[PDB]
């Protein structure tokens, strides 16, 4: 939601860290309620214990997610001390991407999600630093 | 120049109405007769580019690669048979006249003032060349060939449209020359580095570079020898002309943003001439030696001398004449054998014995000849690529002597030792074949004598 | 861009776009149109397994009338919609000037750019 | 049926869009949707195939769950400031709930899934008017509601079915899923325009009908249903092949070709916003849903199946129907480059 | 005749009711030509009473 | 090893697996009518309460 | 066509063409036994108009010229080579078999439109249900591999599901030494090399699967072997029995409309006779039917729609 | 000549083709007479 | 707003989550919609009293007639799918698939 | 038992000669090969080829060369004739500048 996500961006990156960490989890259980609501709607689990099961999944894989990319974004930006590089995310939609292949347990998913999740986070904080607006002008 | 386009409208329905077995002689008359008027276009001088008729107008960027589409459209027109007479006369009558549209768009493409104008041609050329070769490609890829073709050039060139009108509603009209006069610096923030890495990114699609040029080396192998050569030449030199025209904004932010495109292109340089060195099916040869020498024009557009510019549109311009005379040559020993591969048909010394004369002269334009203009071209882009740094000439000579090799294995191995004498079809070599030799290889050595016309506008 | 005082339905030429000049005759746009109507004409022929470039003679003439005459209608309605767009955005120009300011015209004697040579 | 009940029927279709065009009153449009359901229930199970019984019951369920939400907008809309004057809604929750209304009227991604199960198990005459007409008449009415509308709403609804009619379609070899996914395709082409300049929108609504009706009149030329049969329709005709090949490319959307000015126009209009990188995104998945017009002219147009005798039988009778608009639509569906300054037509 | 065409094993490759196979497709099958599934299967039962000797 | 597989692998075969693999998600879906009501269940409450559009 | 649905509402109906004078009749005998003496008798003794025999070129002989086409376009079925050599692989006889099919529906299509106009009835001989038994004997004999059989079987699936069975079935049984003595003495020397255990699975087929099938629609008359000229004897029993059995009882006139508008534009017949399977005895390479193809509109009357031909006339192309 | 039992048109109708040459002519008329109305309304308004 | 309405639309929104998720039978399911047109009635007609908004009193009663024939036409179709086979399940819905 | 086709192995591969011998390069119709090679070897060459070689050979002073080949001599007569430093630096004059302070 506006809520937590606006709760993410609102720390400064910058050092005040681990509630990146946390954000980033209720960014995960809310992309896990998402999926996990549209899976369990279009399958029959047949029976309500593996939907459980099966919820339980994808909601841990997108809460890991967010919680090892905030892991990385916070200790890669104390690290390089440099709070305005898209690198710093560059690196952590990487290891993003290679805990959901090692999570999904391959190899070829986990080196494709680096490349594309890495190549978004820098996207996205590309954009929320020069400045490009959220979904809507909606002027002209 | 709308009395070169229309003309070329009234050229359509000429092979409609006309009957057959004289559809043939129409069509080239009428074609060469158009190649005369547009010979006459040279009209260019001095201070200003030559601007009418508020859409169109030419440059020197211009003026020589339109007379080499409006010349090399009735060679090909000519060059196109013996692989469709037995076909019928509704789809022979399709075919020439979809190639006289897709002439009609690529002279639209070439007289663009506006840039929009430019894309909207640019697709257009695009659109007709895959039904030539999905068509009449004669053999059994063809069908991924033109589907890998079309997915390439689209979604590389889609964002520049985007980019285009992003420029066109955030600075005013989109006249090259108010382009030109008008232009602002813009600086380095990371929207400027999206635009241009959009703009740059469509046409290193096009021509291609390194890392996206297997879109091209099946679409020329699974094409017909008009496709082929009108792919090959007119569309590789087309990317060129249109990057030429393009780079004239975003100036101050091109040299720091531009660094790893030259890194990707010399190296690929370096790996499509040794790639083309070792490969079999003789057909592959000429479409990687086409990538080796875009790989140099993008140098030369990267770089923004003089020197460079003088030098990347006559390579443009020699290297179109060479690779399509050279596809026209492999297409000749393909229907004197239907093999496709190379090492089944040696000899060829003996039997058509001045085929013998036109794989040398075409073969060494392609070596660079000592006074040819693929030499003049290549020359100009190593001295100009010296001045841009001292270290980058091992490159440009390691592909020299490369491209010299994978040259010389071509002549020497296609067309040299021993026949085969298991063969027993390969005729004498009709006279349409050395006609075409013959229209080849005199603009080349006509522009040796004097090429002073078709250097860029930095003169 | 709604009404734009509309009181007065979509009335298909108003009133007021007599007084513009109509488009003339021969302008290259209802060339077009006559044009494609001929292609059609020659597609309907097509479509049917009657022979082409003949036995559709009246309707080449009816195929080409109803494109000519529909097409003439909207390129006069075109004129009119440009007409106003300008007429509109003019009007709102003079109504308050002191809100578009006309910037200054400076010379390059004192317009400064930096440089940064290209090598 | 009796012709005379059909032309009553169609009649009272065109009824139903000329109330919802016509009026200013909420219950009128209400009215109109309801007695467009109504009629064109009957133009589906013009057979009597269990086909049609399911997907008009489908179709009828989702359509009446629709109708009644909306009148529960409408509702809520005079729970709050009371008139019935067809303008902007008071509340953010009525106009949500009516845009979700729509969004399972004609078709979005989160409401879509009734769209390819009825399309398929009807004959093309009813798909025809069901896709033309009912998604004419909803856009009347967003056209009405465009001042009050929370932009995430129609944002969402658009780039989710953009995409998953894009990414249906790489499968579906039957034909009319095929249409239906192009069907969800232009519907997100027609409708994230819309809070910007509605003309681009109403302008794509014309464009996406005249195609479409030339698609049907094709898919009508002869009785088709896979793709095999329309390599029949090669075998058995050399002008089909042809317009297969304009039309399904001027459904792609090449800038030669006229179905470009949907894609050209709505970019620049949009882009004189600074939404840049919602425009490069919708233009990208524009390039996916091109893949299955590609695949289906590369299977008929341009390479040549094997076929089947009978069709040396077939070659000496006619193909005598009559196509009922086909030769005005095609070329003035394919040539229509040139004239986009025939945007300004509108209002 | 020396041009490559399609053969009866690519033009069954674009048949069954989806083009890529799943690890559930072997459920779906092609439409009928009339579509038209066999109706009931199960057709009818014109009532038996029993009028008894009340 | 440069050209044909790494090349033909990361470009075309990526973006092709993806968009297969997304289609055999998509369109695989068994005929009933009760799961696609609780998609329209669950989208109308996740817009509501979760993801706010009355906003 | 002056058709669609204006004739309908200005023309009242189709009704008033019936009935006891139009209807359908089949007579259906073995082969070369129950021939065109019984149905040119029943057709010239209970007025009512007669069609011939569905052979091969009925397709040469239904439109424009009635000088037939060589088989090379409306074949390729070699009747005489299917009679002499019914098993060689080549496929002969289930090309054969599919174009008797076509022909039989292509005719039968005909005689019911002009039975739904004008009168007067039609005598058909050896209709379409005859062809399934046909192939159902042909496969007894062991002819044609199990899946082509499957094939037709979705053929007379789809096609015949759409139309009426007609009143009624003249069976006539002629048995197995006299059909065998009437085409050894016929002479036509590629039917003389015909077998004998095929034409006794046409008997025992031809019984036991078409006859309790039919039941009341399609009102049978069983008839033997000489009792043929007796002509009094059909005329009085088709004409002293009563209708009241299949489903030409009520239509009323819609049914009827929609047959008249499904009978007219025959390729609405025919888009249901390619489904494909694809049939290794069947299916043609593209390079043979495009030069057949070419070659096909090069002959003198098919090219363009002979509505409209030139070379024959008809002056009027409007100048 | 030559054609059998079938020829469903071709011989000529001569309602239809008058009237769509009819209809067009005047539907000519009408537009020069619009054209010239239009000219002559312009040059007496300016 | 008041205590009434919020009740009411409580029913209505139970009304269609009852509408929405449906187990067995089609019949319960359009016997929903034919509750949510009676909330929707009970709604529009507590607001129009409350307001002596005298003038379009039109609504409850065309409203209702209205989706009575839509609820007509339901049945209609409901009747045609348990002729066409044994019962009315949301099974044998199973064919023509996605 | 099994064939898939119907088709003959197609083509024969008809080589042009062994029939017209004098032929050119294209089909066997021996007025019109004659009339291609006309046109291509008269209105190809002879009237194209070498006409574009004249017509290229001497045109105006292309992108203006002899006019700069004059202008430049009398300019430098000028430059060294009256004492003035010939092509002297800052081609616009510094008077007519106004640079940023400090
Ligand atoms: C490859 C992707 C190229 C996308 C198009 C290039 C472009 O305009 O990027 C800048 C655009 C946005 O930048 P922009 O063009 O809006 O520049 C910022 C300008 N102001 C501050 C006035 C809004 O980003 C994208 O296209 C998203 C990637
Ligand atoms: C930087 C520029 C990079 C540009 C890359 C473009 C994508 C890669 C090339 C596109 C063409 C891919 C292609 O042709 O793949 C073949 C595959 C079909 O393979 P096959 O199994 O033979 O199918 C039989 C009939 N379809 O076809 C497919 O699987 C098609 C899948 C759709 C691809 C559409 C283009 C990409 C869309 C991305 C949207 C985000």
């Amino acid at each position: 939601a506006k809520t937590l996500l606006h709760q993410y961006w609102d720390i400064p990156e910058g050092t005040e860290c681990h509630r990146k960490t946390y954000a980033a989890t209720s960014i995960g259980g809310a992309s896990g309620l998402v999926v996990s609501a549209y899976s369990v709607a279009l399958k029959t689990p047949t029976s309500f214990l593996e939907g459980v099961a099966r919820t339980g999944r994808y909601t841990f894989t997108a809460a890991a997610i967010g919680a090892i990319f905030g892991l990385t974004s916070c200790i890669s930006a104390q690290v390089r001390e440099k709070p305005d590089d898209p690198l710093n995310y560059l690196i952590g939609g990487c290891a993003g991407g290679l805990t959901l292949g090692a999570r999904t347990r391959s190899y070829g998913i986990g080196a494709a999600a680096c490349a594309y999740m890495g190549l978004t986070a820098a996207l996205v904080k590309m954009g929320q630093l020069e400045g490009w607006k959220v979904f809507a002008e909606p002027k002209v | 120049m709308l009395k070169y386009i229309i003309p070329t409208m009234m050229l359509m329905p000429l092979t409609w109405l006309s009957k057959n077995s004289m559809i043939w002689i129409n069509t080239t008359l009428h074609s060469l007769l158009i190649s005369l008027t547009s010979l006459l276009l040279l009209n260019q001088f001095g201070d200003n580019s030559l601007n009418f008729s508020l859409t169109f107008f030419s440059d020197s960027l211009s003026t020589p690669l339109l007379i080499l589409t409006m010349w090399l459209l009735p060679l090909m027109l000519m060059a196109s048979q013996h692989h469709l007479s037995k076909e019928n006369l509704a789809r022979k009558k399709l075919f020439i006249s979809m190639l006289i549209l897709l002439q009609l768009f690529l002279i639209m493409t070439f007289t663009a003032t506006e840039l929009i104008f430019f894309y909207i041609m640019f697709e257009a050329t695009l659109v007709p060349t895959l039904i030539i070769i999905t068509r009449w490609g004669n053999q059994t890829e063809r069908l991924n060939a033109g589907l890998y073709f079309l997915f390439y050039t689209l979604a590389g060139s889609l964002p520049l449209l985007v980019a285009l009108i992003y420029i066109q509603n955030t600075m005013g009209s989109l006249n090259f020359l108010i382009l030109q006069y008008w232009v602002q610096p813009m600086p380095n923030s990371w929207s400027n580095t999206f635009m241009w890495l959009a703009c740059m990114m469509a046409f290193m699609v096009k021509m291609p570079l390194y890392g996206l040029h297997l879109w091209l080396p099946k679409a020329h192998v699974e094409a017909p020898i008009a496709g082929s050569m009108v792919l090959a030449a007119i569309l590789l030199k087309l990317g060129g002309y249109g990057m030429m025209r393009i780079t004239l904004l975003l100036n101050p932010i091109t040299d720091f943003m531009a660094y790893p495109f030259i890194m990707l292109s010399l190296w690929g340089m370096i790996m499509t001439s040794s790639i083309c060195l070792r490969q079999t099916d003789l057909k592959s040869l000429i479409a990687y030696s086409s990538v080796s020498h875009m790989a140099l024009v993008i140098v030369a557009i990267l770089i923004q001398t003089p020197w460079s510019y003088m030098g990347a549109t006559a390579l443009m311009i020699a290297h179109g004449l060479t690779s399509s005379m050279l596809f026209c040559l492999a297409n000749s020993n393909y229907e004197r054998v239907h093999s496709r591969t190379m090492i089944l048909a040696r000899g060829l010394q003996t039997l058509l014995p001045l085929m013998a004369a036109w794989w040398l002269l075409a073969s060494l334009t392609n070596l660079a000849l000592p006074p040819s203009i693929n030499l003049i071209g290549e020359l100009f882009v190593v001295m100009s690529t010296f001045s841009w740094s001292n270290i980058t000439i091992i490159l440009m000579g390691l592909n020299m002597v490369i491209t010299a090799l994978y040259s010389l294995y071509m002549l020497i191995t296609t067309q040299r030792g021993k026949h085969t004498h298991h063969i027993n079809n390969i005729l004498p070599s009709f006279t349409r074949e050395n006609a075409l030799m013959s229209l080849h290889m005199l603009p080349l050595l006509l522009l040796s004598l004097n090429p002073k016309i078709i250097l860029g506008p930095l003169y | 861009m709604t009404g734009r005082q509309a009181r007065a339905p979509l009335q298909f030429l108003p009133d007021e776009a007599r007084s513009l000049p109509p488009p003339k005759l021969t302008d290259p746009r209802l060339a077009y149109i006559g044009f494609l109507g001929y292609c059609s004409g020659l597609i309907d022929n097509a479509i049917r397994r009657r022979p082409v470039l003949s036995a559709g003679l009246h309707r080449q003439f009816l195929y080409i009338t109803s494109f000519v005459f529909v097409g003439y209608y909207l390129l006069k309605r075109q004129d009119y919609m440009y007409a106003v767009r300008d007429h509109d955005m003019f009007s709102y120009i003079k109504s308050h000037p002191e809100d578009f300011p006309e910037k200054d015209k400076k010379t390059y004697r004192e317009v400064f750019e930096e440089f940064h040579p290209v090598r | 049926m009796n012709p005379i009940i059909l032309i009553i029927i169609l009649m009272t279709v065109m009824l139903g869009t000329i109330i919802v065009m016509i009026s200013t009153h909420w219950l009128l449009i209400w009215i109109g949707f309801e007695m467009n359901m109504l009629a064109i229930i009957p133009i589906m199970m013009k057979k009597h195939n269990p086909r049609a019984t399911e997907a008009s019951t489908k179709y009828f369920l989702t359509q009446s769950t629709a109708s009644m939400l909306l009148m529960m907008a409408i509702i809520i809309n005079l729970m709050f400031s009371g008139q019935w004057t067809v303008m902007k809604l008071f509340n953010p929750m009525a106009s949500m709930l009516m845009t979700m209304a729509l969004a399972m009227k004609l078709g979005m991604a989160p409401f879509h899934f009734w769209v390819p199960e009825v399309t398929q198990g009807i004959p093309l005459s009813s798909g025809l008017i069901l896709l033309t007409w009912q998604k004419l008449a909803p856009m009347s009415v967003l056209y009405q509601i465009l001042p009050s509308i929370n932009l995430d709403l129609i944002l969402t609804l658009s780039i989710l079915s953009i995409t998953i009619g894009g990414w249906g379609g790489l499968n579906q070899t039957q034909l009319r899923k095929i249409m239906a996914y192009s069907s969800i395709a232009h519907m997100g082409w027609m409708t994230a325009v819309l809070l910007y300049n509605p003309t681009m929108t109403l302008l794509n609504l014309i464009i996406y009908i005249i195609m479409t009706s030339t698609m049907f009149t094709l898919f009508m030329a002869n009785s088709t249903t896979t793709t095999l049969s329309l390599s029949h329709t090669w075998n058995k005709a050399p002008i089909m092949t042809i317009l297969v090949l304009i039309t399904l490319l001027s459904m792609g959307g090449l800038p030669p070709l006229s179905g470009f000015m949907p894609k050209w126009m709505i970019i620049q209009e949009m882009t004189k916003n600074d939404s840049i990188i919602l425009p490069t995104l919708m233009a990208i998945t524009a390039l996916l849903n091109l893949y299955f017009y590609m695949r289906l002219t590369y299977s008929t147009a341009l390479t040549m199946f094997p076929s089947t005798n009978n069709m040396k039988m077939k070659w000496q009778f006619p193909t005598t129907k009559r196509m009922t608009l086909l030769p005005t639509m095609t070329v003035l569906s394919t040539m229509l480059l040139p004239l986009t300054p025939i945007l300004s037509i509108l209002e | 005749a020396r041009q490559w065409q399609p053969d009866v094993e690519w033009a069954e490759q674009y048949g069954g009711a989806v083009m890529y196979p799943t690890k559930e497709t072997a459920h779906w099958k092609p439409p009928p030509w009339n579509d038209v599934d066999p109706p009931k299967d199960t057709l009818v039962s014109n009532l038996t009473l029993n009028f008894g000797p009340q | 090893l440069l050209d044909l597989i790494w090349l033909e692998t990361i470009l075309p075969k990526t973006i092709s697996l993806a968009q297969m693999k997304m289609s055999t998600t998509i369109t695989s879906q068994k005929g009933l009518i009760k799961l696609y009501f609780l998609s329209f269940l669950i989208t109308i409450l996740i817009s509501t309460t979760l993801l706010n559009f009355h906003e | 066509l002056q058709y669609g649905p204006l004739a309908y509402i200005l023309g009242e109906k189709t009704t008033k063409k019936m009935t006891e004078n139009s209807k359908l009749i089949t007579v259906d005998g073995n082969i070369c036994s129950g021939k065109s003496k019984l149905a040119k008798e029943v057709a010239e003794k209970l007025g009512l108009k007669h069609f011939p025999e569905a052979g091969i070129h009925y397709a040469d002989s239904t439109t424009g010229d009635g000088k037939p086409l060589p088989v090379r376009f409306s074949g390729n079925c070699s009747l005489e080579k299917f009679y002499d050599d019914p098993k060689s692989n080549d496929g002969n006889s289930y090309r054969l078999q599919a174009w008797l099919y076509a022909s039989r529906l292509l005719q039968y299509a005909d005689a019911l439109e002009h039975l739904l106009s004008t009168g007067q009835g039609v005598v058909l001989e050896r209709s379409i249900y005859s062809d399934f038994v046909f192939l159902e004997a042909m496969y007894r004999q062991g002819f044609i591999r199990k899946q082509c059989v499957d094939h037709y079987n979705q053929v007379k699936k789809v096609t015949v599901c759409e139309y009426l069975p007609p009143h009624v079935v003249i069976y006539v049984d002629v048995p197995v030494s006299e059909v065998q003595s009437r085409i050894q003495k016929k002479g036509n020397p590629h039917e003389m090399k015909i077998t004998s255990a095929y034409l006794q699975d046409i008997e025992n087929v031809y019984k036991g699967t078409f006859l309790p099938e039919m039941s009341e629609k399609c009102e049978v008359l069983q008839y033997s072997a000489w009792e043929a000229e007796d002509a009094e004897k059909v005329v009085e029993d088709i004409q002293y029995l009563k209708y009241d059995k299949g489903p030409w009882l009520d239509q009323d006139d819609r049914k009827l409309h929609n047959l008249r508008m499904l009978v007219q534009d025959k390729l609405e017949v025919l888009n249901y006779t390619s489904i494909p399977v694809f049939l290794p005895e069947v299916t043609i390479g593209a390079h043979q039917s495009d030069r057949v193809f070419q070659e096909f509109t090069e002959l003198p009357g098919r090219k363009y729609r002979a509505g409209y031909n030139e070379d024959v006339g008809d002056k009027w192309i409007w100048l | 000549k030559f054609y059998i039992q079938e020829p469903p048109h071709g011989s000529p109708n001569w309602l239809k083709v008058g009237l769509t040459l009819g209809t067009s002519a005047f539907l000519w008329i009408y537009l020069i007479k619009q054209h010239n109305e239009d000219v002559l309304e312009y040059k007496r308004r300016n | 707003m008041s205590l009434v309405y919020m009740n009411i639309m409580m029913a209505f929104t139970v009304s269609l989550t009852g509408l929405l998720m449906y187990r067995s039978h089609l019949m319960s399911s359009l016997l929903c919609l034919e509750g949510m047109m009676l909330s929707l009635f009970i709604l529009a007609t507590l607001m129009i009293l409350n307001s002596h908004f005298t003038l379009a009193s039109m609504m409850p009663i065309i409203l209702l007639v209205f989706a009575a024939c839509e609820a007509a036409l339901g049945l209609s179709l409901l009747v045609m799918v348990s002729n066409t086979y044994g019962t009315d399940y949301v099974q044998n819905l199973n064919l023509l698939q996605c | 038992p099994t064939l898939r086709w119907q088709e003959d192995p197609e083509p024969e591969d008809e080589n042009l000669y062994e029939k017209n011998p004098d032929s050119h390069g294209y089909d066997k119709d021996p007025a019109v090969d004659v009339w291609n090679m006309r046109v291509v070897f008269f209105f190809g060459f002879s009237i194209v080829l070498v006409l574009g070689s004249t017509f290229v050979a001497y045109l105006p002073d292309y992108r203006m060369q002899e006019w700069a080949r004059r202008e430049a001599e009398r300019l430098v007569k000028y430059r060294e004739a009256h004492g003035l430093p010939l092509m002297e630096s800052n081609c616009f004059d510094p008077s007519k500048i106004q640079l940023p302070e400090d």
